């Protein structure tokens, strides 16, 4: 039946600034006519309704999408891989690392 | 301004992708499970479709469309912005829905009863349909005929002339001259820098690719007749035109039925593999595999993943109401899916052939915007479905698909068996499909005023196709309007130009597979660049005119008959040599009851 729950922008003044983000929800205004608050030609809700059904083709079907950045500010330091550890070698001139 | 109008389709194009799809979603649910609640499930489901395009249709005069420069936005505005009907006054609007469904329920259930038995009584589909494609009886074929034509046909007579002034209002509505002119802006394409069309354009090019047919029309119609004579003797004259009721169906539309009184050598079997079929065990899923492998053997996509699940190939487990005729459904968003119910025979062997080049040919404009995604004229789009059966219907194809001995002798008494078959349905057609849209062209322009339809209707089958009636016929008949595309209005002039386009594509890909024999052995499978000459064009769609569309495949910009002639070179020696104690030609003053 339709999962219209999953919304999407189509219009706007001027693409985003990188990682900005803009939930306002004005009556877009194409035309150079007022809008006044109101649909009309020229004067669209700005926000459209993908209807997601599971009858769609590849390509029309929703994927989930996660983003990682990583960012290094100048604090001292923070969050990074894990560390892997060995076996201990009792007597033996050895190479170790503590 | 032009980019208002821009930001008006991107609106639309969103808005109807949805509403097209579970308009037509609700159709399939109909079409493969009919109960009535599905049939009121997608009766509101569809008039939501169709309630939302005229409120968008008369959003779309707000813009000017001469005051827009790009051609792909202009072509969308021009195909949103068309009136078509609701030009008229609204009594004269349903005057007209009154008349088209009259004229539908009088030609489907009309009926026929016997004169020795009143009590009995056939419709056309069953029992007149019948009569017509099997019998031998000259006098049965006769009351069929004469009958169909007298009891029906008399009937939309009044309902036809009412018909043509109220389509003529229309038109005229819509700044055409008349309703024929309507039909002919299909094919107009307006100034992209020398691939331009006038809508009276169409009109020369039909009559001068005619008269390079007529030498071949010609010997065909001289063999027919011969082989008519030994069936039914004493009723046909060795020089005169063809009686109408002896041609193999209803109409004369194709000679098809005729080959079991006119196959050149009855000896030999015109090659059927459907026992290797049954021999080996095929399935139901085995024949769209071997379909699928042919279409990824010339470079084209494989189906879609979606299409093996949601389509249904067979008629069901369950005895399931279910529509069961071939056709290939694009739903929308990208969702192919085939309806049909095939049986282990060469024939549907052929026709998956048929309807995956359907939907090979819907995979591949699916990138356009959504008021462009059909065939680039009315023609096209069988075109491309017919070159994929030709080719998988050779024995060279056949022989390697696994199917025929590896041991076979193709002969040349068989190839001249096979061609006669495929002329009988090819050319057979092509002037019963000329003179039946001059004569509709004519009646809406008013060259034919209504005391003469019968009279120039007549006239024009002895003169072009050669074919006499068996019973005059006056001013109370109307014998065009017994056919369905006349009564159901419908064009008849795509069937005409997807022949000449058939022959122009398969000569075209056949020089790229590199061919060496005749063009009627030949097979595009193995080659990559075939598909990359067929692929240019599939993606178009509407964004390019159609002669544009033309150049990418054959190399010209208009049809041309010289493929459709090289087809069948073959026949045309053979059938100039059985003509040479015969008379080539015909008399359009004999009639089977003027003595
Ligand atoms: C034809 O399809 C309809 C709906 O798709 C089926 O009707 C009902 O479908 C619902 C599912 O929403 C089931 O819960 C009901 O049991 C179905 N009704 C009945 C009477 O079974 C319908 O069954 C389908 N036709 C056939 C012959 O199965
Ligand atoms: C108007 O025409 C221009 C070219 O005549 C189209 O521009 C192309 O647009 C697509 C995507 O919109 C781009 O990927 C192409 O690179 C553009 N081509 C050029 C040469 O810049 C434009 O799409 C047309 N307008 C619409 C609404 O389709
Ligand atoms: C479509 O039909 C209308 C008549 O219903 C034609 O006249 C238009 O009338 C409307 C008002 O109902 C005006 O807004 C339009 O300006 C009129 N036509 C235009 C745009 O000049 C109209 O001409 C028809 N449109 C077509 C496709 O020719
Ligand atoms: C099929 O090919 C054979 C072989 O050439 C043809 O037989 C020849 O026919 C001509 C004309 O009748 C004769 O002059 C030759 O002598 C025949 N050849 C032999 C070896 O006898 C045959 O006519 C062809 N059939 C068709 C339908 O084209
Ligand atoms: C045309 O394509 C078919 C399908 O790939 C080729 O058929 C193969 O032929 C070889 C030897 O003739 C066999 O060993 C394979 O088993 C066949 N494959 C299949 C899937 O049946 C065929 O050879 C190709 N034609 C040419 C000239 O390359
Ligand atoms: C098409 O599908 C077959 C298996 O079904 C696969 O082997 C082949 O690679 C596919 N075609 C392409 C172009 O990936």
């Amino acid at each position: 039946g339709g999962n219209y729950n999953y919304l999407y922008r189509l219009f706007r003044k001027s693409n985003l600034k990188p990682f900005e983000r803009d939930i306002s929800t004005e009556i877009y205004q194409a035309g150079s006519t007022p809008c006044n608050g109101v649909e009309g030609f020229n004067c669209y809700f700005p926000l459209q309704s993908y209807g997601f059904q599971p009858t769609n083709g590849v390509g029309y079907q929703p994927y989930r999408v996660v983003v990682l950045s990583f960012e290094l500010l100048h604090a001292p330091a923070t969050v990074c891989g894990p560390k892997k550890s060995t076996n201990l070698v009792k007597n033996k001139c050895v190479n170790f690392n503590f | 301004i032009e980019e208002q109008a821009k930001t008006f389709l991107d609106k639309f194009n969103h808005e109807a992708e949805d509403l097209f799809y579970q308009s037509s979603l609700a159709s399939w649910n109909y079409n493969t499970n009919i109960t009535e609640e599905n049939v009121q499930n997608m009766n509101n489901a569809g008039d939501k479709w169709s309630a939302f395009l005229k409120e968008q249709s008369t959003l779309a005069q707000m813009y000017p469309l001469q005051e827009i420069q790009n051609l792909t936005v202009k072509l969308q505005l021009q195909a949103l912005q068309q009136n078509g009907s609701s030009v008229l006054s609204e009594d004269k609007s349903k005057r007209l829905n009154t008349i088209l469904n009259t004229m539908s329920t009088i030609y489907s259930t009309g009926k026929v009863c016997n004169p020795d038995n009143p009590q009995e009584c056939l419709l056309l589909e069953p029992g007149l349909n019948e009569i017509m494609a099997n019998s031998l009886d000259y006098n049965e074929r006769l009351w069929a005929w004469e009958s169909w034509r007298s009891e029906v046909g008399k009937q939309l007579r009044p309902l036809y002339e009412e018909y043509v002034v109220l389509k003529n209002e229309m038109a005229r509505a819509n700044h055409y001259e008349d309703y024929g002119d309507y039909w002919r802006g299909d094919y107009e394409v307006n100034g992209v820098d020398g691939y331009d069309y006038s809508r009276g354009q169409l009109i020369e090019d039909v009559e001068h690719t005619f008269e390079e047919i007529k030498p071949l029309y010609e010997h065909l119609h001289a063999y027919v007749r011969a082989k008519l004579m030994n069936a039914y003797p004493s009723y046909i004259s060795p020089i005169g035109c063809l009686p109408a009721h002896l041609l193999g169906d209803m109409w004369g539309r194709f000679w098809t039925n005729l080959y079991s009184l006119t196959v050149p050598f009855g000896q030999k079997p015109n090659i059927d593999v459907t026992d290797a079929m049954v021999d080996q065990a095929w399935d139901a899923q085995r024949i769209f595999k071997e379909a699928e492998k042919f279409f990824v053997s010339v470079g084209l996509p494989n189906m879609t993943q979606g299409f093996w699940e949601n389509s249904m190939l067979t008629d069901p487990g369950n005895v399931q109401k279910a529509v069961c005729h071939p056709t290939a459904w694009d739903l929308g968003k990208g969702d192919f899916r085939i309806l049909m119910c095939t049986k282990v025979t060469m024939d549907d062997f052929l026709t998956a052939h048929h309807e995956m080049g359907h939907i090979q040919y819907d995979m591949a404009y699916a990138a356009q915007p959504f008021l462009l995604r059909n065939g680039a004229n009315e023609g096209f789009h069988e075109a491309v479905g017919e070159i994929m059966s030709l080719s998988a219907a050779t024995p060279k194809h056949l022989k390697s698909i696994g199917l025929l001995s590896p041991d076979f002798q193709e002969d040349n008494e068989t190839e001249i068996n096979f061609l006669l078959k495929q002329a009988l349905t090819i050319v057979g057609t092509l002037p019963f499909t000329y003179m039946l849209e001059k004569w509709r062209w004519m009646v809406f322009k008013g060259e034919i005023p209504k005391d003469q339809w019968m009279k120039k209707w007549w006239e024009m089958k002895r003169e072009i196709v050669g074919v006499v009636e068996p019973v005059p016929h006056d001013e109370t008949y109307c014998d065009p309007a017994s056919l369905f595309h006349v009564s159901n209005d419908y064009s008849f002039i795509r069937y005409y130009t997807r022949t000449l386009y058939q022959f122009q594509f398969q000569e075209a890909l056949c020089q790229a597979a590199k061919h060496e024999g005749p063009l009627h052995k030949c097979d595009i499978s193995n080659s990559t660049e075939a598909g990359q000459k067929l692929f240019n064009m599939l993606r178009l769609g509407k964004s390019e005119p159609w002669t544009l569309a033309l150049e990418n495949v054959v190399g010209a910009k208009n049809m041309n008959v010289r493929p459709l002639l090289n087809y069948f070179e073959p026949l045309f020696t053979w059938l100039k040599d059985q003509n040479k104690n015969s008379f080539v030609g015909w008399s359009t003053d004999w009639s089977p009851y003027a003595d």
